[PDB]
């Protein structure tokens, strides 16, 4: 996360660390808690990943130092990327993964609620990404969990930026005109979360941009609201 | 004007250590990080890691992690590439580079480094006598690279090939310099070719005289 | 590493994979002989200042692509992406954007081992491939007819700067004692340019 600033411990009790032991145990992508055994994230965090036995999903972390060896993780038993994302695309850019054993709901670890089917995303000025990506383009993963509150752009205005690119309505953008903070690299798969009515909801995963926080580069989100349908078909 | 300057060539045992010197002037160091990238003689580039000169942080890849250490001095400019336990496909030429996006890049000249057990040694020349004639001179025998071939003292240089050189099973390497010319010349033009092995101070003449 | 011919004028595209995490961060790299790298993008399609304007670069997913709209003299060069992922950075394979001239046959002369070279003890006998494309050729030793491997090295030029051609020498060790122990050497070639192999041979003491 460029221009964020450190989460405070339970802040954000949906956020989850995907990690990979091969070759050696790292930190991959974020992802979010939507049920007590289903994890939302991108399909494009397993590009040379395809054995769900190489993932450690860790939920309740502020630091990825807290992960130590005898840490508890749940495992990985599906991968299910959406059947319409191709390698040679950034687009259709979810997937859930099925985890072996269930999330024990707690204050600090728990579910984020879905937008529901129709919801409006003009209505939302108060959303946020949250990760422990790169603070600018070529950096390190962050020990501590960042966060950054950005503003959505209107597809209309997202398209104008990215001529080259095809932004549909199943993606959503966010970011400041003057650039500043957005998600990074290591941010992929993670949430965007905007609090409406005293209530946080997933709006958008981290997916893809034109480097990090450029003037007018926002960054790209899977837009949540427009998979609604496809989550509740895959998780029954 | 950015320019970076390294240090100059190393010849190194096998299972010793190197340490390559980039300093950099005409931009502010601290701003932009600095890469280390070689390459092999005959081979791709290959990347080996990054120092951040402002906070001193680093980033190695994978193969080196353990084998590597980055280092810089600020105040001198300069980025530093220590590589231990030297094998033989360490022989490569390593470069620094500044290559932060939304700007130029800007590379180092380059520092050979050979790594083998064997003892500098200047090269045997020996000719390779000839409408048009070939002749040359097989550089036979000589490290480390590089050697640099003339023809009459740089006079010569239409037609002239001077050949890559190959390593020996020995340790030592070779190479070939051509030159075709008119069959009539041969008995009116003198050709010498001039050899020069830095390394080891050794300048050759050898004349190549017709059969 | 890859090889592609082409002419002055083609269109080339030369195409990348890396994570769609990078965030677009694909630098595109041309370096010719003897010098250090010199980039023409970064960011997948960003120009470099100073960089002419037939160059560019598109990234879509895991797919980056460098195109070459009409070739130019001075752009045969070998290509590199530099990606830059979360724990690495990684050049790509090469590839080597070859002038596809026409085809031209080797010129072969084969040179015994100096009078010199065998008073120190040792014998080297060289086959020249001279201003031949394409760079494929295939050079076969013979002694008394027994064909050799394990004894010879090659080397190659790169293309010439002004026909485009390439040469190739061989170089056969033997021992003294082998060399004076036999009689006939050698070099037989193939390639594209010769409708059938050409042999260039002698016989110790010459022709
Ligand atoms: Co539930
Ligand atoms: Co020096
Ligand atoms: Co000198």
């Amino acid at each position: 996360i460029v221009g964020g600033t450190a989460s405070v411990r339970g802040e954000w009790p949906w956020q989850v660390t995907l990690h990979t032991t091969s070759p050696t145990q790292r930190h991959l992508c974020g992802g979010s808690i939507i049920g007590n055994q289903w994890i939302l994230t991108a399909a494009h965090c397993f590009y040379g990943v395809e054995s769900p036995k190489i993932l450690r999903v860790y939920s309740g972390i502020l630091q990825q130092s807290e992960i130590k060896e005898d840490t508890s993780f749940f495992g990985v038993q599906e991968i299910i990327i959406h059947d319409q994302y191709k390698m040679a695309e950034s687009g259709y850019d979810i997937a859930l993964l099925k985890l072996e054993t269930t999330v024990q709901y707690t204050d600090s670890q728990r579910p984020i609620s879905l937008p529901s089917k129709g919801d409006r995303n003009v209505i939302y000025t108060d959303c946020w990404v949250t990760g422990w990506g790169y603070r600018k383009l070529r950096d390190k993963i962050q020990n501590t969990l960042q966060k950054a509150k950005i503003p959505l752009v209107t597809n209309e205005e997202c398209q104008k930026r990215y001529r080259g690119h095809k932004i549909t309505h199943k993606m959503i953008c966010a970011g400041y005109r003057e650039g500043g903070k957005d998600a990074c690299k290591g941010d992929a798969g993670g949430p965007l979360s905007c609090k409406h009515n005293e209530v946080w909801h997933l709006v958008g995963i981290t997916s893809w941009g034109e480097g990090c926080a450029q003037r007018e580069r926002p960054g790209v989100y899977t837009n949540v609201v427009e998979y609604v349908d496809w989550i509740l078909e895959k998780t029954q | 004007e950015v320019q970076l300057v390294q240090s100059g060539a190393e010849v190194k045992k096998p299972g010793a250590s190197v340490k390559v010197s980039c300093k950099a002037s005409g931009y502010t160091f601290t701003g932009y990080y600095m890469h280390w990238v070689r390459q092999a003689p005959g081979q791709g580039l290959e990347w080996m890691g990054w120092i951040d000169p402002d906070e001193g942080d680093t980033n190695y890849a994978q193969k080196f992690q353990g084998r590597v250490t980055m280092t810089r001095d600020t105040s001198i400019s300069t980025a530093y590439m220590e590589l231990s336990r030297l094998r033989s496909d360490d022989t490569a030429v390593y470069y620094c580079a500044r290559l932060a996006s939304g700007f130029r890049d800007y590379w180092g000249q380059g520092t050979l480094v050979t790594v083998s057990s064997a003892s500098t040694k200047g090269p045997s020349v020996f000719p390779l006598a000839p409408g048009t004639a070939a002749l040359g001179c097989l550089v036979k025998d000589y490290f480390p690279e590089p050697v640099t071939v003339s023809w009459n003292s740089g006079a010569l240089t239409s037609g002239v090939h001077t050949f890559p050189a190959v390593l020996q099973s020995s340790g030592l390497y070779s190479l070939s310099s051509v030159v075709t010319v008119p069959s009539s010349s041969l008995g009116t033009q003198t050709y010498i070719c001039n050899v020069n092995h830095k390394p080891s101070n050794t300048k050759v003449d050898k004349k190549v005289e017709p059969k | 590493p890859s090889s592609l011919s082409a002419s002055v004028g083609d269109r080339v595209t030369i195409t990348c994979r890396a994570s769609q995490g990078i965030r677009n961060d694909l630098g595109w790299y041309q370096q010719k002989p003897g010098k250090a790298p010199k980039r023409l993008i970064y960011a997948a399609s960003s120009l470099q200042s100073g960089v002419p304007s037939r160059f560019s670069g598109s990234g879509s997913g895991t797919e980056f692509t460098l195109t070459i709209s009409s070739l130019q003299p001075e752009d045969f060069a070998t290509y590199y992406c530099l990606q830059h992922d979360i724990y690495a950075s990684t050049f790509g394979p090469g590839t080597k954007v070859d002038i596809k001239r026409t085809v031209a046959a080797p010129s072969v002369f084969i040179f015994p081992p100096s009078d010199e070279q065998l008073k120190s003890g040792t014998a080297s006998v060289v086959c020249l491939l001279n201003n031949f494309y394409p760079r494929e050729a295939k050079v076969q030793w013979k002694v008394d007819n027994a064909l050799q491997s394990g004894n010879s090295q090659e080397s190659v030029t790169e293309q010439d700067s002004k026909d485009s051609t390439y040469s190739l020498s061989s170089t056969l060790t033997l021992s003294k004692a082998d060399y004076e122990k036999h009689k006939v050497y050698a070099c037989e070639v193939t390639h594209q340019g010769l409708s059938s192999p050409v042999t260039k041979s002698f016989n110790r003491g010459e022709c």
